[PDB]
RNA sequence: AGAGUUAAAUUAUAACUAAGCUGUAAAAAGCCCUAGUUAAAAUAAAAUAACCCACGAAAGUGACUCUAAUAAUCCUGACACACGAUAGCUAGGACCCAAACUGGGAUUAGAUACCCCACUAUGCCUAGCCCUAAACCCAAAUAGUUACAUAACAAAACUA
């Protein structure tokens, strides 16, 4: 997967929720995006209260949208997400699974540094 | 091998129709990533419910 | 301007078996469409080195490096268009335009015909470095401009004063 | 220590800036005064050429612009 | 390390402050410390995790770090 | 280099509540359109992580995200070319807070200062200049060696 969409949404009832998600992925599929998956992380009370669209929210629903999109596009979708009345905060991150795991071989122990000061028979 | 992986996931993708399915499913099955650690390197995932 | 078409199938997937039968979704995923820009630059690199070169394999070939460098320059130029305030990348571009000139001086000294054909292909022109780099300042540019025009005049005057002698001596010889 | 060299500089600089404040307009004269010599010598430099190249007038379309006195 | 598991990132944060413990406490490689830090900051701006205190839910979870506050 | 975003704090401005609040070695002036609490945009600046030592040619760079992206099959090289902290200059915006200047207040023989209080150019953005630093790691670049060898001190001595 290429890109990841963290959707924090205004907590609603089910129908309204469904609507919001649907039109979101519609917008994406219109900017040229291929949607992999949809992961509902639940409705949580937000860590802190978020003010957007002249409403200050306590709780919210959490969603994760993996998708492939062309480079040029990401701005467009960000704009159309910011415009949206029920998105309580958008974001788009390079999907975690493009990033490689380069093996910690372990701790390479660092030896004390020597030959800093000159040898001097002082005092 | 890569090309065939993607060939396999092409069956599982979300397309214009499956929206109606997928969305209805996403709400049905909440999934967690929440995940922990033990001093031995071991993981303890969320306690069984 | 050239245009590595949206559907072009990123380089590393080009020659693998059984591609065209594959459904349009995955083709769309491995297209230049979904690509980073780096990919498009791999393509441009390939195409240029095919059109221009002799032996696609040699990296170390003076020619090869000139072509590659030229690709990256052309890229820095677009990145220059969109960011005019970016001093860093201006630096890269201008170092690189130069290094290309360096290796071109190498071709022009060593293998002539090849150098020639590269200059033809890549639209690069070789202007010999002019002796005496001196900042031309207002006083000098002005005094030279004047002098140039004084010359341009004195040859005119000399021309006429000898032309009336041509006319006079010919009109005396004729009758 | 080496501060004792810097002290001198520090003083000499300060004592100079102070000077250039009092003297400012006297200075301003003598600067422009020499710019009007410059532009003139410059002119003569070129005049010399017509007269040396045999032309009577300065060549066609020559206003001989003022570089040194350039302002704003 | 993902910015998604806030439990994990909570494990490396001071409960009362919301501080991020240093290597000399957490005891991590260079790359894993850095990884954790960035992950946390991401989790804070995206708001999966709060800034100024350890989410109470996770106070009762296993404790990794070497700090002794209460003596 | 772009484009988008904000967690802590602060401020407008309301709701209450108390008369004080601020400020130093000690005070005074200052403000009570003040202060504590509860709400809350903009602007500005980026705790911890950092006991890390990465990235850039250097200046410099450490909130978040995405886009673009880090010259050279790699020797040296200018008065040429392109950059160059702060401060400053030009035009237009911004203005929480800081603050040269200046005006009060103390201190003082004096106090054009150190302390206090306000407030300004200015730090901020966009575009254009200016081209200076203890621009210093005071240690030129590129290959080497640890042989020979202690002026002193500092970061040990040297080839090409
Ligand atoms: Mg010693
Ligand atoms: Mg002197
Ligand atoms: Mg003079
Ligand atoms: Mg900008
Ligand atoms: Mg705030
Ligand atoms: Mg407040
Ligand atoms: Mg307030
Ligand atoms: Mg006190
Ligand atoms: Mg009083
Ligand atoms: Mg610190
Ligand atoms: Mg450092
Ligand atoms: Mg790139
Ligand atoms: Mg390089
Ligand atoms: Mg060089
Ligand atoms: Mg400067
Ligand atoms: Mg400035
Ligand atoms: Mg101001
Ligand atoms: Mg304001
Ligand atoms: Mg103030
Ligand atoms: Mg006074
Ligand atoms: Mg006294
Ligand atoms: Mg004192
Ligand atoms: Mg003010
Ligand atoms: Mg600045
Ligand atoms: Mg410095
Ligand atoms: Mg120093
Ligand atoms: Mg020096
Ligand atoms: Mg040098
Ligand atoms: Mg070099
Ligand atoms: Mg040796
Ligand atoms: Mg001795």
């Amino acid at each position: 997967p290429r890109y990841e969409l963290a959707l924090i949404l205004k907590a609603m009832q089910r129908p309204e929720t469904a609507a919001a998600l649907k039109r979101t992925l519609e917008a994406l599929m219109d900017r040229g995006a291929v949607v992999r998956n949809l992961e509902n992380l639940g409705e949580r009370m937000l860590p802190y209260k978020i003010s957007a669209h002249n409403q200050r929210h306590s709780r919210g629903g959490y969603f994760l949208v993996d998708f492939y999109a062309p480079a040029t596009t990401v701005e467009s979708m960000m704009e159309h997400l910011s415009r949206d009345i029920d998105v309580i905060r958008p974001n788009i991150v390079k999907h975690p699974l493009t990033q490689e795991v380069k093996e910690c071989e372990g701790i390479v122990p660092v030896p004390l540094e020597e030959k800093l000061y000159s040898t001097k028979k002082r005092k | 091998q890569e090309v065939l992986q993607l060939q396999e996931e092409a069956k599982t993708f979300i397309t214009r129709e499956n929206l109606e399915a997928r969305v209805e499913e996403a709400l049905d099955s909440p999934k967690s990533y929440n995940w922990a650690i033990t001093r031995e390197g071991l993981v303890v995932r969320p306690q069984q419910k | 301007q050239d245009d590595p078409p949206p559907s072009m199938l990123l380089l590393d997937y080009q020659n693998v078996p059984g591609i065209h039968k594959v459904d349009d979704v995955v083709k769309r995923l491995l297209s230049l469409e979904m690509a980073n820009q780096k990919e498009k630059l791999k393509i441009k690199k390939m195409q240029l080195m095919n059109k221009v070169l002799e032996n696609p394999e040699d990296t170390s070939s003076l020619e090869a490096r000139i072509v590659a460098l030229t690709v990256k320059i052309r890229n820095y130029e677009e990145h220059m268009q969109k960011h005019r305030k970016d001093k860093a990348h201006k630096r890269f571009l201008l170092m690189s335009i130069d290094q290309r000139k360096k290796m071109l001086k190498n071709l022009r000294e060593t293998n002539y015909a090849v150098f020639e054909k590269i200059c033809k292909e890549l639209g690069i022109e070789y202007t010999f470095p002019p002796p005496y780099h001196r900042k031309a300042h207002r006083r000098w540019v002005t005094k030279k401009a004047l002098c140039t025009q004084v010359f341009r005049e004195v040859q005119k005057l000399k021309k006429q004063k000898r032309a009336l002698r041509a006319a006079a001596v010919a009109a005396h010889k004729q009758g | 220590k080496n501060i004792l060299k810097i002290r001198r500089r520090k003083m000499n600089h300060h004592k100079y800036r102070k000077l250039v404040k009092r003297t400012r307009f006297l200075r301003r004269k003598v600067r422009e005064g020499r710019l009007r010599q410059k532009q003139v010598k410059f002119e003569r430099d070129l005049k010399r050429i017509w007269q040396k190249a045999g032309l009577k007038e300065a060549p066609a379309g020559w206003q001989t612009p003022k570089i040194y006195l350039k302002n704003q | 390390v993902d910015y998604k598991n806030v439990q994990l990132l909570s494990q490396f944060i001071s409960p009362f402050t919301g501080c991020i413990y240093g290597r000399h406490i957490t005891g991590l490689c260079g790359k894993k410390q850095k990884e954790i830090t960035k992950a946390i900051k991401r989790a804070q701006i995206l708001g999966f995790m709060p800034v100024t205190y350890k989410d109470p839910a996770y106070l009762k979870d296993p404790k990794v770090c070497n700090i002794k506050y209460r003596e």
